[PDB]
């Protein structure tokens, strides 16, 4: 398995003036004008709610904020198990936790984990049949 | 141990541990048939949900019918288990660099193995002098 | 793969200054997935005696791989 | 059985000047530059 994202955004908060801010509102990746103007306020008491990899280059109000995030998560599983049965004999194995689960609250117990059911039927010679 | 496990609440008693339940069928002489029902359970005090005991009752777990000879350690089942995970997390533009990419990234990496046998050997006695 | 943006719908199509406005999220996923089977047919014991030393060579090796000397039972 | 973790991170916290600071906030391994500009605040009072 694998998986690769890439956020990456500008942001532009230019206050020049009047009633308003010409701010430029991305409300896609974390952060956002909005919660900064409101984020003066809470350095002023809280100091609150960061997210992602910002670049800040403002003259405090002359703002510009670039935030940027980069995961890439990869995975590689593997599994074998193996029995030995007759033929029409259901063969199992179990391996992992054995949990509960509600079926209402009336709850019931189930098994999780790697499994294996073989059923095999056998000719005298090749080409065996395999459930 | 012996546990208590809801079904509902209208709970239940049941049993947690190394377990072994054997049914021979014995020819007279070599190449007995056995019905092997063996598991290895446990409990467990980390892993804890909002819920009950996660009571790990079957961890291995092989109900299988095999047939066997009266000296001879075979196998019966197994389970090989390999695991190799990683994820990053970088700024998109630095982390790539293979002489400062160490310091923006960061990195988790995880492996695993599970490697699992399970064998049997049977021993045929008609005679007191042999047991 | 999955790509969102936002832009200013003036600004971010210029191909000089695109970047310094818009907002890209892209998501790539893969998922490979093979489920492979491998049957041996025993019949006589001589096989099965066969298989099993193998494998129990092969736990031995994991076993040679504290970690002191682990012990060999009455093959 | 057997496993290994390796966690391994960097977190640049380079606040010179202007509102914001150009603080590499990582959420992957445990503490943040976040948490850790809060934890100044938890350096004040709580320090958790």
């Amino acid at each position: 398995s694998g998986d690769i994202q890439d956020a990456v955004g500008v942001q532009w908060a230019i206050n020049k003036g009047g009633m308003g801010g010409t701010k430029t509102n991305f409300a896609n990746t974390g952060l956002s004008i909005g919660t900064l103007l409101q984020s003066l306020e809470s350095n002023k008491a809280p100091e609150s709610i960061p997210d992602g990899a910002i670049v800040g280059i403002g003259s405090s109000s002359f703002g510009a904020l670039v935030t940027a995030l980069s995961a890439n998560t990869k995975s590689n599983l593997l599994s074998t198990p193996s029995l030995l049965t007759l033929d029409n004999q259901k063969a199992e194995i179990l391996v992992g936790q054995n949990v509960p689960f509600q079926t209402g609250t009336t709850v019931e117990r189930k098994d999780i984990g790697v499994s294996l059911k073989v059923t095999p039927h056998i000719n005298d010679g090749a080409a065996l049949r395999l459930e | 141990q012996n546990v208590p496990f809801q079904t509902g609440t209208t709970v239940e008693r049941k049993d947690i541990g190394v377990s072994l339940k054997v049914t021979p069928h014995i020819n007279d002489g070599a190449a007995l048939r056995l019905e092997i029902e063996q598991e290895i359970s446990a409990l467990l005090p980390n892993a804890q949900q909002r819920n009950n005991t996660d009571l790990i009752t079957s961890k291995r777990s092989i109900k299988s019918t095999i047939l066997a000879e009266n000296g001879q350690v075979i196998v019966i089942g197994g389970l090989i288990q390999d695991d190799v995970s990683q994820a990053e997390s970088k700024v998109p533009l630095l982390g790539d660099i293979p002489l400062l990419g160490r310091l923006f990234r960061s990195t988790k990496d995880t492996h695993t193995k599970r490697n699992l046998m399970v064998f049997l050997r049977p021993t045929v006695v008609r005679d007191s002098a042999g047991l | 793969v999955s790509q969102a943006e936002s832009k200013v719908p003036l600004l971010g199509d210029i191909p000089l200054l695109g970047r310094l406005f818009r907002s890209t999220k892209d998501t790539h996923t893969k998922r490979n997935l093979m489920v492979f089977l491998r049957p041996t047919v025993v019949r006589d014991s001589a096989g099965l005696a066969a298989l099993s030393g193998k494998k129990y060579s092969d736990i031995r090796v994991i076993d040679g791989t504290p970690t002191n000397a682990n012990q060999l039972f009455d093959g």
